[PDB]
């Protein structure tokens, strides 16, 4: 007579797309503690639905009509439109957390919002930081997810959303994903600029980028010693979806899709899990702690100041 | 295929021909090929940019007689090749630095596209991926509003040339064209249909924020009406040549781009022009078609520029910089109504760095500093 609560078939909302709290969450959670919690950041079409529902409850093998998050349709990229509004919620049997969000400075929210308090540019500028901050501060991990590499906007973005968060301070971890990769970017000449690139990007950002989820010592690059890179940051690749001698297939130059995401949930279900607040959170404690947190956000003074400015 | 500086200085078989410019820019990916060479040696049908070829800024120009066309391209941070200098070296030879280092580049390449979009007919924008950063909604509102600051500085230049009536008047030869080139990257006939939605995206975005208006003067660029400005450039086995070679090798063991770009180039070798103007009452837009040397005695002036340093001394990291200040500045006041010293100090810093910090803390922290040891 020790059963569970209950079992998610898909996930659920946290965050109404005009920015309102949403209380249908407590169902699921416990008085337990040592809770973990993961957070995304991307733009319109990185890949971040597709990644946390492979990284939750899916599978490569299964249809996008069963992931918990759902994806972009066909009759969605050919009119340029996304499909994520606000933010979601969905924990797993192992007892873990993940949100997934809508893109940041997305043309289509701002096309929508043409057909309906200065200029509608800033106030899509002003919502990215609006959650940014919120998750830097209810997350333990946060990944970004990008399409190619070096954009040089994000960077700066996430440094300016590091300094309007509501407040022996906080910074939670971060992980730079990089998707749809391919065989020039399996190569470690190119490995060591990425490194050496973010690491000077990053140099005075507070965040803990560098010292863990080292994809050299996961068998990536199996004749590689950690002598090659200066200062490994914590970076991961996720490439394209999919007698004898004539049946051999050809040369990719990258593992499969299926075995890089199997080591990244891996790492990830093994992050630190650190305190929050001043205080030992459970389930329920963190929900209430973060809906003050949002509440707070929204009625601030360091977003109104950097609005005024615009 | 030569730097600009090293053009304008010094012709006579072509001293004479009408021509029209082609501006290239836009970001691009850590690569071996760039998207904007490999443009060019595909249009012009011959490999111009060979394979395996303190300020991170640049020009290049190539001109084409058998097209009588004149291109030429920009390179700056937005760039890998430029960026990767720029970090390598940075880490060989303070967080107040380093933000003055990217500022200055950045001004450096807004001064430099500034000129394009001067001595330019049609210029185009190339792109990655097909959704574009809207942020640029932003940089060409900050670009105007200079050039109109430094117009007259411009056209006090090239007054003694040939340019012109209305090129003296708006140093300008006509309105430039704007195009767009966007990269697939797997995604995805239905391209058909995505060019005509990022299309409609555009026009509704720069009409709002009022980058786009009705009257083709006071803009500092428009799009067509009628015709098409968006080209998406499919996959191709091109890059990554090795790979090629490999899908070779397992083989011995066992409308398009020029055609999209000569319906607007057309209009200008045969001086027509452009005419953009829905406003119910359109005005008409002035236009010359000039010659090489006829172009280069003005395009050299405008290279050779004084009030410019302060014209964008003022003009992004200045809202940032803006931030962290009045952050600081504002905590001061807690720093100094707090207060053997040693502890005052420490407590009165701590809660300085808790109460707000930013980009310029290393001198507020100082002169909080400097105050409290002077205070006692
Ligand atoms: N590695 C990959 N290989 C192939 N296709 C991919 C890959 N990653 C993502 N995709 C495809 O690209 C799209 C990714 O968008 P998805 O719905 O996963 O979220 P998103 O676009 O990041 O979110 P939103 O559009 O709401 O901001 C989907 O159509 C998916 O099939
Ligand atoms: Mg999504």
């Amino acid at each position: 007579k020790l059963l569970p609560p209950e079992r998610m078939k898909h996930s659920i909302k946290l965050v109404d797309d005009q920015m309102n709290w949403c209380d249908s969450a407590i169902e699921y959670l416990l008085d337990q503690t040592d809770v973990l919690v993961v957070g995304v950041l991307g733009l319109q079409g990185t890949g971040k639905s597709m990644v946390m529902s492979l990284l939750s409850a899916n599978t490569p093998e299964e249809d996008q009509r069963t992931y918990v998050f759902r994806a972009q349709s066909a009759e969605m990229k050919e009119r340029g439109g996304n499909q994520t509004s606000g933010i979601d919620f969905f924990i797993t049997q192992e007892r873990i957390v993940f949100l997934d969000t809508q893109p940041i400075l997305s043309p289509s929210i701002l096309d929508h919002l043409i057909n309906n308090y200065n200029l509608p540019h800033t106030y899509v500028e002003m919502q990215s930081l609006q959650i940014a901050a919120f998750l830097f501060t209810v997350c333990h991990v946060v990944i970004v997810v990008q399409d190619w590499f070096t954009d040089l906007s994000l960077y700066r973005f996430l440094q300016t959303a590091e300094m309007v968060k509501p407040s022996t301070e906080y910074y939670p971890h971060l992980v730079f994903l990089q998707n749809k990769a391919r065989r020039e970017d399996f190569c470690p000449r190119k490995l060591r600029q990425m490194h050496l690139m973010i690491d000077q990007l990053m140099a005075h950002s507070h965040l803990r980028y560098k010292g863990t989820l080292s994809m050299l010592q996961c068998n990536v690059f199996p004749g590689l010693p950690p002598d090659f890179l200066d200062s490994e940051v914590n970076l991961f690749l996720v490439p394209f979806m999919d007698p004898l001698f004539s049946l051999l297939p050809g040369y990719r130059g990258h593992p499969s899709f299926q075995s890089l995401v199997s080591k990244l949930r891996s790492q990830v279900m093994s992050m630190a899990r650190p305190q929050l607040s001043h205080t030992i959170l459970t389930e329920k404690n963190w929900f209430h702690y973060a809906a003050r947190i949002w509440d707070g956000v929204r009625k601030s003074s360091a977003l109104a100041e950097y609005s005024r400015l615009l | 295929p030569v730097s600009l500086r090293d053009l304008l200085m010094g012709e006579p078989p072509w001293r004479e021909d009408e021509i029209c410019v082609v501006g290239i820019f836009g970001k691009t990916a850590l690569r071996l090929n760039s998207e904007k060479f490999s443009l060019v040696n595909t249009v012009c049908d011959r490999q111009v940019f060979p394979l395996f070829r303190q300020d991170y800024s640049l020009l290049q120009a190539y001109y084409s007689q058998e097209s009588k066309v004149l291109y030429l391209l920009l390179t700056s941070i937005c760039d890998n090749s430029q960026l990767l200098r720029a970090c390598r070296a940075l880490q060989s030879g303070p967080h107040a630095e380093a933000h003055e280092f990217w500022k200055h580049q950045e001004k450096l390449q807004c001064l430099s596209l500034l000129y394009l979009f001067s001595v330019c007919h049609i210029l185009l924008l190339v792109h990655p991926t097909c959704s574009f950063d809207i942020t640029y909604d932003r940089v060409f509102r900050a670009l105007d509003g200079l050039r109109q600051k430094v117009l007259p500085l411009l056209k006090t230049a090239i007054k003694d040339c040939p340019v012109g009536k209305d090129w003296k008047l708006n140093c300008r030869p006509c309105p430039p064209r704007l195009l767009f080139l966007f990269q697939l990257n797997g995604a995805l006939s239905p391209k058909r249909r995505l060019q005509h939605a990022l299309e409609d995206q555009i026009y509704r975005i720069f009409r709002k924020s009022r980058v786009l208006t009705n009257q083709s003067i006071n803009c500092l660029f428009t799009v067509p009406a009628n015709q098409a400005f968006v080209y998406i450039v499919p996959g191709s086995q091109e890059e990554d040549p090795v790979g090629m070679l490999l899908d070779q090798l397992r083989s011995h063991c066992t409308f398009t781009l020029r055609e999209f770009l000569w319906q607007h180039v057309e209009l200008v070798l045969s001086k027509k022009g452009f005419d953009d103007s829905v406003g119910r009452n359109p005005q008409p837009s002035h236009f010359e078609l000039p010659t090489y040397q006829k172009w280069i005695s003005a395009a050299s002036k405008l290279y050779e520029v004084s009030k410019i340093l302060s014209s964008i001394k003022v003009l992004f990291l200045d809202i940032d910089t803006k931030f962290s200040e009045n952050r600081c500045q504002k905590a001061l006041p807690m720093a100094h109504s707090a207060y053997v010293h040693k502890n005052q100090l420490a407590q009165a810093l701590r809660v300085y760095s808790q109460h707000a910090r930013g980009p310029a803390f290393h001198k507020y922290a100082m002169q909080l500093h400097e105050d409290c040891y002077k205070f006692w």
